[PDB]
C-alpha cells in the first residue's frame, strides 16, 4: 500500500481509493500506518466530501495508536494549500481531546499554509505551542514553522532565537528541525550559529535533530562558500569514530553522512 | 515475530490500589494481582487491581491461592466485566526496583501460562514529594544470551521514561530482563472531578482573617524595612571604583541590593489590597 | 535553581582513611567503623596525589 | 481452614525475645534478643493469663 | 447520630468506573453499591466500596435485588485481604433518588445498625456539590405530623490521606495552580466565591417561590425557623461603621507611600546602571 | 556457622545463637541427617 | 413588626402597644431579656430599646410574600455587581 | 466458642510493631525530639488529638 | 515554574528528619557531617541555611536518604 500510494500519489483514482478504504476496515494494528499514509496520498490536495468524512469519522472509535498516526499525517495531506478552507477542521480538531489528533491538526495548518506569511496562522500555532501539556503536539507546532515560512528564511533565526532556548528538550528539538526545513541550502551561517550550541547540549536527541538540521542545510557547499562546512564533517567524524555515545546520539551523525553527499554531490533540497 | 518498545496504560483507580496495598502493610512486602486486557501485539492495558492475603513464605508462587483465585473471578464476571488476568505485581520496601532471587521464579510460571505476564515493582514508603517510583519489567529467555537481548527496532520511543539506574543495573535487569515503557491513560469524566472536589473552599476566598491580627502585622514588616532600607542607603552612598562586579563579590552577604528588596514590598502589597478589596465588597453586597 | 535540586537529591559520599596505596590505580582504606578495603580511584584523582 | 491458615502464618524464623511488663490499655512491650524495645496493641497466638514478666 | 462522612479519594472513583462497566447497557440509570469504611468516632471515615447486581422496576416500584448471597461472600474475601475494613453503608448514583430507597435502607440496617447511604453525582460535576449522606430517624413525628420514615441529612466532604494525595498530584499534572499568585488567585478566589453567593440565592429564589405558591407542604419545624433566625443579622448601622474607614486609610497608607515610593526608586537605579553600562560600553566598542 | 542451644521431640525446633547476632528459631535442611544435630556443634547456616 | 430597620424602639410604643404605664417597660424588658426571647439592651437617658433578637417562629403565609422582595433586591444587587467586577479585573482573571 | 477464637486470630494479625523511645525535649508545638533505647535521636510529630 | 522551584526546595525540611552533628567544612556549600548513628559521612548541603552557625560544631538535621544538611 505505501508502495501503491506513492506512485499513484494526486491521482484521486476511485479505484485505489476504494481497495485502501477496504484496507482501513480490515482493523489490524500494524497495517493502519500503511492505511492511513496511503489514503491521503492519493487524495493529497483534493478536499473531497467522503474523504475528510470518513477518515474524521474513523479516528475515534478505534483502540491502537499506529491507526491513528497514519491518519493523523493523512487528514493533514488530503488538504494541501487551500488557505482559507480549512479553518473549520483546523478548530475542530484541536479543540478535541486527542493528544494525537491535536498533532494531527498541527499538520494539517502546516500544510494548508504552504510558504505564506499568514499572520493568524503564526498567531494560532505559537499560542498552541505555549499553552500546551502534551509534548508531542508541542513538537508538530514548533515544527510546522518552516512549513510557513520557507519562502523568506530571513525571519526565520529571528524567531526561533530564543526558541532554541526553552527549557524542555522537546521544543528545542522541534526548534531545531525549524531551521532545517524553513532555510533549505543557504549559507546562512546565522543558523550554524545558532546551531552551535544546539549541537552541545546535554540531553540526547536534540543534538542529533541539530546534526541532521545541520546536514540538511550545508549540502553541496565548498569550504569557501561558507567556513563552516569542514568544521562540521570533522565534528560529524569525531562522533561516529565515537564510542561511548547513544545510538540515538549516533543516528544522526551517519545520517548526516548520507544527507551531505547525496546524490554524488548533483542534486539538492528545495522546497522552493 | 519478536519484541519492540511497548507500551504500558494503566487505569486511574490501579495505581491507587498499588500506593495503597503497600501503605497499608510497610514493612512486609505485599502481594497482590493485575487485572487488565491484551489489546494488539505489544501494547498492554491494565483496568482493575486486588490484592492477596498474605502468606507465610514471603512473595513467591506459594503466595498465590489457587481457590482465591478462581471464586474472586467468579464474582467479578456476573458483576462489572469479565476480562483476563494480565499480570501481577508486589511491593518491595528496602530498595526502589529490581527482581530478585525469588521474583524471578515465579515469573517463568506466569510467562509459561501468558504471553508475556508483565511483573510491575513500586517501593510505597520510596514516593513521598510528588512522585512514584513505579516501574514494570519483563523477562528474557536465554537463545540469544550470546546475542544482543531487547530485539527492540524501527521507533524512537525508547530513550525516554528511564535510563537504566545503577542502582537498578547492578543487579539483573539488562542481561536477564529488560525494562519497559508506562504512561497513564489519562481521561475525562474522572480528571476534574478528582480536582474541584479533593481542593476546594466556597466562603474561604472571602474572609477577613480580622485586623488585630493584620495591623499588627503591618506594623511589624516596616520596621526592619526601614532598617532594610538604611542598609540599602549604605550600598548607594559607597559606590567606589573597586571592581564594583569584584567589589560586590567580596561583599557577599545573603543581603540588601535587590534581592532583600521589594520581595518584602510586594508581601506589604498583596497582604493589604487582599484585605482592603475583601472589605470594600462586602460593604458593596450586604445591604 | 532546578540543576541545584537535582544534584542535592543524591546519596552521600564515605569518608576514610588512606593507609598506603596499591599498584594501578588501587588504595588501602579503612572507612571508619569497619574493615579495610582495596578500591579504585576516578579520572581525576591520580596515584601521586595520594 | 483457619487452622491451616494459621498453620502456614506460623513460619520458622521465630525470633526470641523477653517481656518486660504487660499493660491493659493486652498491651505489651517486648525486648529481642537484638536488644530493641517493641511495643504491641495485640499480643498475638497465646493467652495473656499464661504469659508474665 | 452521625458527625460527618469523610470521601477517600477512591470510593468515587470506583463508582464511575462501575457505572462505566454497565454503561454500554447502561438504561436503568442507577448503579447501587456497597459502601465500605471505617467507623472511628462521632465523625465517619469511608475507604474502599464494591458493587452489587441490581434490577428494579418502576412498574410497581417495589420489585428489585439486593444479593445477599454475592454482599455475604464478596465483603468475606475483603474481609480476610483486609481485617481493618467493614461495611457502613452502601451507595447509589442517578443523582435523583427513587421510592425504593426506604427498602434498600432498612433491609441492610441489619448489618450495621447505624448505616448510611450516599448519594454521588457521576454526570453533574459542575458547581458545588461532592455528594450527600442520608440518615434514618423515628421519633414519634413531631410536635403534631404523621409519622414516617423521613431521610435525614448528615454533612459530608472530601479527606485525604498521606500516600495517596502523591497519587493525587502525580496523576492530574493538568493545571498545577497553587494558593500563590495573591494578586490574581486570590481576586479570581473573590470572584468565583461571588458567583456561589448568587448560585445559593438563586436556590433559596426557587424554593419560597414554589412554597409561598404553595405547592409542597410547608416544613414547620426548619426550613423558615433556621431562617428566621437568619433574616436579622446584616446589621449596617452607619454613624460609627463609617468610622471603621480609617483603618481602610491606615491600610491605604502602608501602600502608598511605601509600596509606590519604593518600587519606582528601585527600578531609577536599573535606568542610571544601563545607561552607563550602555554608553560605556558604546564608547568602548571602537 | 553458628552454635546451637538445643533440640525438642519429634520436629526440629531447632534454637540457635550467633553471641554476635540475634537467637533464631529454625528448620533442618534436606541434605542434613537429623542425628547429628548435637547440642554445642558449630553447624552451617542458611542466610535467608 | 420593623425587622431591623430601625431596631431602635421608643419608650412610648411600648407603653402604648402594651398599654402598661412608664415606669414599668424597664422591668417588662428585663423579665423577657431573662427569660430569652431576646437579647437587646436598655439606654436610659433617652429611654430608647435597642434590639437585637434571636427567637424564632411561625410567620403566615404573607411574610413571605414580603421576604420574597427583600430576596429580589438581594438578588439584583449581587448580581450586577457582580458583573462590574469581573469586566473590570477580566484581563488578570485567567 | 472455638469459632470465636479463630476469628480474634484473624483480626490479631496486624500488629507491626511500634518503637519505643522517650521525649528529651520539646522543639515546637509539634516538633519533638526523641531517642531510641539503644538508636539514634529523631525529630518526630504527634497522631491528630495526642 | 520559579514558585513551582521554590515549593519543592521548601518541602524538605518538613519530614521526621534524623539528628546529626556538624563536624568539618571543605569548601562552598560541602561539608563532612557524622551522625547520631556514626559512620562519619560527606554530603552537599543546601542554598538557604546562613554559613555562621556552623563553627566548629552544631546540632544539625539530616536527610534519610541523600544525608544532606537541612
Ligand atoms: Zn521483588
Amino acid at each position: 500500500s505505501l508502495g501503491l500510494g506513492l506512485a499513484a500519489m494526486g491521482t484521486a483514482r476511485q479505484d485505489v481509493y476504494d481497495l485502501l478504504k477496504t484496507n482501513l476496515y480490515q482493523d489490524d494494528a500494524v497495517t493502519g500506518e500503511a492505511a492511513g499514509l496511503a489514503l491521503g496520498l492519493v487524495m493529497l490536495g483534493s478536499k473531497n466530501a467522503q474523504a475528510i468524512e470518513d477518515m474524521v469519522g474513523y479516528a475515534q472509535e478505534t483502540q491502537h495508536e499506529k491507526i491513528l498516526r497514519g491518519l493523523a499525517v493523512g487528514i493533514a495531506l488530503v488538504m494541501y494549500g487551500r488557505m482559507e478552507e480549512a479553518d473549520a477542521l483546523i478548530e475542530s480538531l484541536c479543540r478535541d481531546k486527542d493528544p494525537i489528533l491535536r498533532r494531527s491538526g498541527m499538520y494539517t495548518v502546516a500544510m494548508a499554509y504552504c510558504g505564506s506569511g499568514n499572520n493568524k496562522a503564526i498567531r494560532r500555532l505559537l499560542h498552541v505551542a505555549v499553552s500546551d501539556v502534551n509534548d508531542d503536539v508541542r513538537r508538530a507546532a514548533v515544527e510546522s514553522l518552516g512549513f510557513i515560512l520557507f519562502r523568506t528564511p530571513e525571519q526565520c533565526p529571528s524567531v526561533v532565537s530564543l526558541l532554541s532556548e526553552s527549557y524542555n528538550p522537546h521544543v528545542r528539538y522541534g526548534a531545531a528541525m525549524a531551521l532545517g526545513i524553513c532555510c533549505a541550502g543557504t549559507g546562512n551561517k546565522e543558523a550554524i550559529n545558532l546551531l552551535e550550541p544546539m549541537t552541545n547540549d546535554p540531553v540526547n536527541y536534540v543534538r542529533q535533530g541539530a546534526l541532521i538540521a545541520s546536514a540538511l542545510i550545508m549540502i553541496q557547499q565548498t569550504e569557501i562558500t561558507c567556513p563552516k562546512v569542514n568544521q562540521f564533517r570533522q565534528l560529524y567524524s569525531k562522533v561516529i569514530n565515537d564510542k561511548h555515545d547513544d545510538v540515538m546520539a549516533k543516528f544522526g551523525a551517519i545520517l548526516a553522512q548520507g544527507i551531505l553527499d547525496a546524490g554524488g554531490h548533483n542534486v539538492t533540497i528545495s522546497l522552493q | 515475530a519478536v519484541d519492540t518498545a511497548e507500551q504500558v496504560y494503566i487505569s486511574s483507580l490501579a495505581l491507587l490500589k498499588m500506593l495503597k496495598h503497600g501503605r497499608a502493610g510497610v514493612p512486609m512486602e505485599v502481594m497482590g494481582l493485575m487485572l487488565g486486557e491484551f489489546v494488539d501485539d505489544y501494547t498492554v492495558r491494565v483496568i482493575d487491581v486486588f490484592a492477596m492475603p498474605q502468606s507465610g513464605t514471603g512473595v513467591s508462587v506459594e503466595a498465590v491461592d489457587p481457590v482465591f483465585q478462581a471464586k474472586m473471578l467468579d464474582m467479578l464476571k456476573q458483576t462489572g466485566r469479565p476480562e483476563m488476568v494480565v499480570g501481577w505485581y508486589h511491593s518491595h520496601p528496602g530498595f526502589g526496583c529490581w527482581l530478585s532471587g525469588v521474583d524471578i521464579n515465579t515469573q517463568q510460571s506466569f510467562e509459561a501460562l501468558s504471553e508475556r505476564a508483565v511483573a510491575v515493582v513500586v517501593d510505597p514508603i520510596q514516593s513521598v514529594k510528588g512522585k512514584v517510583v513505579i516501574d514494570a519489567f519483563r523477562l528474557i529467555n536465554a537463545n540469544m544470551m550470546v546475542l544482543g537481548h531487547e530485539p527492540r527496532q524501527t521507533t524512537s520511543n525508547l530513550g525516554h521514561l528511564n535510563k537504566p539506574s545503577i542502582q537498578a543495573l547492578i543487579h539483573g535487569l539488562n542481561r536477564h530482563y529488560y525494562s519497559i515503557t508506562i504512561n497513564y491513560r489519562k481521561n475525562e469524566l474522572e480528571q476534574k472531578m478528582l480536582l474541584n472536589l479533593h481542593k476546594k473552599s466556597w466562603m474561604e476566598g472571602l474572609t477577613l482573617q480580622d485586623y488585630s491580627e493584620h495591623c499588627k502585622h503591618n506594623e511589624s514588616v516596616v520596621k526592619e524595612m526601614l532598617e532594610l532600607a538604611k542598609n540599602y542607603n549604605k550600598a548607594v552612598e559607597e559606590e567606589d571604583k573597586m571592581t564594583p562586579e569584584q567589589l560586590a563579590i567580596k561583599n557577599v552577604g545573603k543581603q540588601d541590593p535587590k534581592r532583600h528588596l521589594e520581595e518584602h514590598v510586594d508581601v506589604l502589597m498583596t497582604s493589604n489590597i487582599v484585605q482592603c478589596l475583601a472589605a470594600m465588597l462586602d460593604t458593596v453586597v450586604f445591604k | 535553581l532546578r540543576e541545584e535540586l537535582q544534584l542535592l537529591q543524591e546519596q552521600g559520599s564515605y569518608v576514610g582513611e588512606v593507609v598506603r596505596a596499591m599498584d594501578k590505580k588501587k588504595v588501602l582504606v579503612k572507612v571508619h567503623p569497619e574493615g579495610k578495603f582495596v578500591v579504585d580511584v576516578d579520572k581525576n584523582i591520580d596515584i601521586n596525589d595520594v | 481452614e483457619n487452622s491451616e491458615k494459621i498453620k502456614v502464618n506460623k513460619t520458622l524464623p521465630y525470633l526470641v525475645s523477653n517481656v518486660i511488663e504487660l499493660l491493659d490499655v493486652k498491651c505489651a512491650v517486648i525486648k529481642t534478643s537484638t536488644r530493641q524495645t517493641y511495643f504491641l496493641p495485640v499480643i498475638g497466638l497465646v493467652d495473656a493469663e499464661k504469659l508474665k514478666p | 447520630a452521625v458527625q460527618k462522612v469523610v470521601v477517600h479519594p477512591l470510593v468515587l472513583l470506583s463508582v464511575v468506573d462501575h457505572f462505566n462497566r454497565i454503561g454500554k447497557v447502561g438504561n436503568q440509570k442507577r448503579v447501587v453499591g456497597v459502601l465500605l469504611g471505617s467507623w472511628q468516632k462521632k465523625v465517619l471515615d469511608v475507604s474502599n466500596s464494591f458493587a452489587v447486581p441490581f434490577d428494579e422496576d418502576d412498574k410497581d416500584d417495589s420489585v428489585w435485588f439486593l444479593d445477599h448471597d454475592y454482599l455475604e461472600n464478596m465483603y468475606g474475601m475483603f474481609k480476610k485481604v483486609n481485617a481493618r475494613e467493614r461495611i457502613v453503608g452502601w451507595y447509589h448514583t442517578g443523582p435523583k433518588l427513587h421510592k425504593n430507597d426506604i427498602a434498600i435502607n432498612e433491609l441492610m440496617k441489619r448489618y450495621c445498625p447505624n448505616s448510611v447511604l450516599v448519594i454521588i453525582d457521576v454526570k453533574p460535576k459542575d458547581l458545588g456539590l461532592p455528594t450527600e449522606a442520608y440518615i434514618s430517624v423515628e421519633e414519634v413525628h413531631d410536635d403534631g405530623t404523621p409519622t414516617s420514615k423521613t431521610f435525614e441529612h448528615v454533612t459530608s466532604e472530601i479527606g485525604a490521606e498521606e500516600a495517596e494525595e502523591v497519587g493525587v498530584e502525580h496523576l492530574l499534572r493538568d493545571i498545577k495552580d497553587t494558593t500563590v499568585g495573591t494578586l490574581s488567585q486570590r481576586i479570581t478566589n473573590q470572584v468565583h466565591g461571588l458567583k456561589g453567593l448568587n448560585s445559593k440565592l438563586l436556590d433559596i429564589r426557587s424554593y419560597l417561590e414554589k412554597v409561598a405558591t404553595g405547592k409542597l407542604p410547608i416544613n414547620h419545624q426548619i426550613i423558615y425557623q433556621l431562617q428566621d433566625v437568619f433574616n436579622l443579622l446584616p446589621d449596617v448601622s452607619l454613624q460609627e461603621f463609617v468610622k471603621a474607614f480609617y483603618l481602610k486609610t491606615n491600610d491605604q497608607m502602608v501602600v502608598v507611600y511605601l509600596a509606590s515610593l519604593i518600587r519606582s526608586v528601585v527600578a531609577l537605579h536599573n535606568l542610571i546602571n544601563n545607561k552607563i553600562a550602555n554608553r560605556d560600553a558604546e564608547k568602548k566598542e571602537g | 556457622c553458628t552454635k546451637i542451644i538445643n533440640a525438642d521431640s519429634e520436629d526440629p525446633k531447632y534454637i540457635i545463637n550467633v553471641k554476635q547476632f540475634a537467637k533464631f528459631v529454625v528448620d533442618l535442611s534436606d541434605q542434613v541427617a537429623p542425628t547429628d544435630i548435637e547440642e554445642g556443634m558449630r553447624v552451617g547456616v542458611d542466610r535467608n | 413588626t420593623r425587622p431591623a430597620n430601625h431596631r431602635q424602639l421608643t419608650f412610648e410604643e411600648i407603653a402604648k402597644s402594651a398599654k402598661i404605664t412608664v415606669n414599668e417597660v424597664e422591668l417588662l424588658v428585663m423579665k423577657a431579656l431573662s427569660v430569652g426571647l431576646v437579647k437587646g439592651s436598655i439606654d436610659e437617658v433617652d429611654k430608647r430599646v435597642h434590639m437585637t433578637w434571636v427567637q424564632p417562629r411561625v410567620l403566615d403565609l404573607q411574610q413571605i410574600k414580603g421576604m420574597k422582595d427583600r430576596l429580589e433586591f438581594w438578588c439584583t444587587d449581587v448580581k450586577s455587581m457582580e458583573m462590574l467586577v469581573e469586566h473590570q479585573a477580566h484581563d488578570i482573571l485567567t | 466458642k472455638q469459632y470465636e477464637k479463630s476469628e480474634n486470630d484473624l483480626k490479631a494479625l496486624q500488629s507491626v510493631g511500634q518503637i519505643v523511645g522517650e521525649v528529651l525535649k520539646q522543639l515546637t508545638e509539634e516538633k519533638f525530639i526523641v531517642k531510641a533505647t539503644n538508636g539514634p535521636r529523631y525529630v518526630v510529630g504527634c497522631r491528630r488529638q495526642l | 515554574e520559579f514558585l513551582h522551584a521554590q515549593e519543592e526546595v521548601k518541602r524538605i525540611q518538613s519530614i521526621p528528619l534524623v539528628i546529626g552533628q556538624f563536624l568539618e567544612a571543605v569548601d562552598q556549600n560541602t561539608a563532612i557531617v557524622g551522625s547520631t548513628t556514626g559512620s562519619n559521612y560527606y554530603v552537599r548541603i543546601l542554598s538557604t541555611i546562613d554559613r555562621e552557625l556552623l563553627k566548629p560544631n552544631a546540632s544539625v538535621a539530616l536527610h534519610k536518604h541523600s544525608n544532606a544538611l537541612v
